[PDB]
């Protein structure tokens, strides 16, 4: 019982018509096409209850689908604009089951409106301070990923090999470099918080991780600096004794 | 020409005494044939023909299904009969009466509603309750019945004939007389 | 039909009450539900009210309470824990089972405020970046940090990390520059604990 | 002893690819939905005034019919069904009485599959200016009856027929009427 | 007031 989404991620630039996939093997008869913002939930957009179906959601205007087989259902966007910058689910279901909606994983869309404002974040960790150690006998290190846009990133730690959670604090949302701007690069930062003894072990190994999602292989590419397609920046660093 | 193949679903609510006891029937059919069904005094799917056998089993193993029809005659059955009560089971239109002879004395009850209605030929005051013939209730299709009583008889002279019908939408007897 | 969520943003202390509002109106018999979003995770449904009972019990220890007469179903639970924190979402439905088009309230965002036990106020530094970064950590849930008072110099908001195998909590706050007046001392410049360290 | 009954109908046909969606009060069309327009149509102009339904959600149920008309296919081995012929009726609305307003009334009853071909003929010739018609009602046998309506002038001149055509029957069905 | 349809169950594949 799936439903998958194309995309993940996915950076366009406005004007152009972007189209968003979403797939189901269970022979559902419904599929509805919602998108996720910040203090207005989830507004549905469009739905369709058997092939061929369309019927307009809460928020129509400046979408479009299309279901011709049943296991698909297409959301489109005409002439994309950066208020169409969202958080896009799907869901799919039949009126003949006895149960509910079965979500996709989702696909952020950011819409922008210049292409070679994207860029890949550049990672830095920063060792615990001494004085820490001492005073509390605990050590916190800090990862910054910063010059990003953009804000298409995922943080994670990972101690020996070993992807951590317990101990970590990621900040909620990244903040603006130059907030007056709207195309402005964003930073975020993170830490991790072990104990003394742990730290001080120089077998222990430490890295913070950003996986960056930017421009696809489809996106064309000419300018000097190089393509900043989606890709994993990290920085690293051992307990000290 | 080709095969056809027909599928087909009721789903049914029987009202006695307006809403006091309330039964549910979801019913599946192949062509003309009933495999299986869910009645809400039974509680669970049972297959009426071993055809709908599988769809028994299947459904009946799922709680939250069960749980959802035994709770249809209240979700499904009492909400819809309040929604449409004030045109539905509270219509009425009055019995348009018409006598004319064809040797026969007929009169025609058209255009009413609800269905039950009485219709009764009287001669001189006394009832005739032999040799009267009702084509019986025909229904119009758009919410309004006829029915033509006739009356075997040879009209004559100094002769008065009366039709009575008695209906839900009238307060009083209905009559209309004729005479040769 | 419609829902609302009276209340975006949510906090409650640990142990403490929690309750999410939900308010529908419907014109045929309802069906509501309430999704919850962990972090970095999609929705789960956590309870839902089918008319077979007015009390709903849900998983990971919610409750909730149909009231036909206030047209509500707040989601509500005893003690809060730190892993209740998350998005929660109120839907209204006019099919029994949800598989038709369901219909989201606004959401409230729910964060638990933990009990600092030890506070320790303390404003540390730590050492490839051209910058220099300052950590105020182990502060009281009380403190609140505000943003910096220059535009080249960035100050993130106070977030709470968990060490679980060791039942400790601690607040924390970074802030980091490259002007080179820039220094740990004076970075928190906005209303600290006279206690904090250096 | 019964009072009312409310069922809400709905088939699926193939190859013909038609599907019908309504709900009946004691034997009467109370609206269906038209999955073409994707709206609901009321029998009675004056119903849509006071109730409404959300016609998307008959197109949902049709979709799940079509699904299980193909698993229901399947499961007989492709088993089609048997053509019913329809019994086939022409009567007025009223009374007749020359050059005043009346309504013939064509009624096609008790067949099986939902298609028919049905004209109005008046002296030999089709007619279609001010008729209407119903949609496919359910019987309690599962077949299925259809009414077609004529309003016409009464006048000593004209004879109509109700022609019926139906994969049940050798040969067009013609139904007579004419002003005795 | 509105009228609210029953849910057709999909048959056992
Ligand atoms: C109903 O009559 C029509 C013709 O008026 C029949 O229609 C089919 O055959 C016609 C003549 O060959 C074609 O012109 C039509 O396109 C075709 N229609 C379809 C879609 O099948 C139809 O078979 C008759 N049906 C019955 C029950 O008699
Ligand atoms: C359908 O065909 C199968 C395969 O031969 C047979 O086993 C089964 O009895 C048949 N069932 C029906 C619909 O009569
Ligand atoms: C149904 O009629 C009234 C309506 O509520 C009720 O009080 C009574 O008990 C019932 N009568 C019958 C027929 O049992």
């Amino acid at each position: 019982v799936k439903v998958t989404q194309s995309s993940r991620y996915l950076v366009k630039r406005t004007g152009e018509k972007v189209f968003l996939e979403c797939v189901q093997d269970m022979d559902h008869e419904n599929m509805f096409w919602y998108r996720q913002d910040p203090g207005l939930g989830l507004r549905l957009i469009y739905f369709s209850y058997d092939v061929k179906m369309k019927e307009k959601g809460d928020i129509p205007e400046g979408y479009s689908v299309s279901r011709e087989k049943k296991e698909r259902f297409s959301l489109i966007l005409e002439s994309a604009s950066t208020n169409q910058t969202s958080m896009y689910l799907c869901a799919s279901s039949s009126t003949g089951l006895p149960y509910g909606y079965t979500f996709g994983s989702g696909t952020r869309l950011t819409v922008v409106e210049d292409l070679n404002k994207v860029f890949p974040p550049e990672v830095a960790v920063f060792e615990p301070s001494e004085a820490e150690i001492s005073h509390t006998q605990k050590a916190t290190l800090v990862c910054l990923a910063t010059g990003f846009f953009p804000d298409h990133v995922e943080l994670s730690w990972w101690v020996n090999g070993k992807e951590v959670h317990s101990g970590v604090s990621t900040d909620p949302q990244p903040l603006k470099e130059q907030p007056a701007l709207n195309d402005s690069r964003y930073s975020l930062s993170s830490r991790l918080r072990v104990s003394a003894t742990f730290w001080q072990n120089p077998r222990n190994h430490f890295r913070c991780q950003v996986q960056f999602y930017g421009l696809s292989e489809n996106d064309e590419w000419t300018q000097d600096r190089a393509k900043p397609v989606t890709q994993i920046v990290s920085a690293e660093a051992w307990g000290r004794a | 020409t080709r095969p056809r193949f027909l599928e087909q679903v009721k789903h049914e609510c029987h009202f006695f005494n307006g809403t006091e006891r309330v039964r549910f029937l979801d019913r599946y059919f192949y062509h003309q044939e009933e495999y299986v069904r869910f009645d809400s005094d039974v509680g669970e799917y049972r297959a009426v023909t071993e055809l709908g056998r599988p769809d028994a089993e299947y459904w009946n193993s799922q709680k939250d299904l069960l749980e959802q029809k035994r709770a249809a005659v209240d979700t499904y059955c009492r909400h819809n009969y309040g929604v449409g009560e004030s045109f539905t089971v509270q219509r009425r239109v009055y019995p348009e009466v018409t006598v004319y002879p064809a040797n026969l004395l007929v009169c025609s009850v058209n255009g009413f509603y609800p269905g039950s209605i009485e219709v009764r030929w009287f001669r001189n005051g006394q009832e005739e309750k032999t040799g009267v013939v009702s084509t019986g209730l025909i229904q119009n299709g758009d919410w309004t019945f006829q029915t033509l009583v006739m009356l075997e008889t040879v009209p004559r002279s100094g002769e008065v004939y009366t039709c009575q019908v008695e209906h839900p939408s009238v307060t009083s007897p209905l009559t209309v007389e004729w005479r040769a | 039909q419609s829902v609302t969520q009276l209340g975006s943003h949510v906090s409650v202390s640990e142990g403490a009450l929690v309750l999410l509002r939900c308010n529908y109106s419907s014109s045929v018999p309802p069906y509501l539900f309430w999704y919850v979003q962990y972090p970095n995770q999609g929705l789960q449904l956590l309870l839902k009210y089918t008319s077979a009972a007015t009390l709903v019990k849900g998983i990971n220890g919610f409750e909730a309470e149909f009231k036909k007469s206030e047209t509500s179903f707040h989601l509500t639970k005893p003690s809060a824990h730190m892993s209740d924190a998350a998005e929660y979402f109120c839907a209204v439905s006019e099919s029994p089972f949800g598989n038709e088009k369901l219909t989201f309230g606004t959401g409230t965002r729910l964060t638990i405020i933990p009990n600092i036990q030890n506070p320790d106020p303390a404003v540390y530094q730590l050492r490839s970046s051209d910058k220099s970064v300052c950590l105020f950590t182990d502060f009281d849930s009380q403190t609140n940090v505000s943003q910096s008072k220059d535009s080249d110099v960035y100050i993130t908001d106070k977030t709470v990390l968990d060490m679980r195998s060791m039942d400790f909590k601690s607040n924390s706050a970074v802030a980091w520059s490259n002007k080179s007046d820039f220094a740990c001392a004076n970075a928190f410049n906005n209303s600290i604990i006279p206690e904090d360290t250096f | 002893k019964e009072e009312h009954v409310i069922i809400q109908a709905e088939f699926y046909l193939n190859p013909d690819q038609s599907g019908e969606f309504m709900f009946d009060f004691d034997g009467d069309e109370i609206f269906h939905v038209d999955m073409a327009k994707k709206e609901t149509v009321w029998r009675l102009e004056e119903f849509g005034r006071f109730a409404s339904f959300e016609a998307q959600g008959a197109l949902a149920n049709i979709a799940v019919d079509k699904a299980n008309l193909e698993i229901m296919t399947k499961r007989s081995n492709y088993t089609p069904i048997t053509n019913v012929p329809p019994e086939v009726t022409v009567l007025t609305n009223s009374p007749v009485e020359l050059r005043e307003p009346n309504v013939l009334i064509c009624f096609i009853d008790k067949f099986t599959p939902p298609v028919v071909n049905v004209t109005w003929l008046r002296n030999g010739k089709p007619v279609t200016t001010g008729v209407s018609e119903t949609v496919f009602l359910p019987r309690e046998d599962h077949l299925f009856r259809k009414f077609h309506y004529l309003p016409f002038l009464p006048s000593t001149e004209d004879v109509y027929d109700c022609r019926v055509e139906h994969w049940g029957l050798d040969e067009p069905l013609l139904k007579h009427w004419e002003f005795d | 007031p509105k009228y609210v349809k029953q849910n057709t169950l999909k048959l056992a594949t």
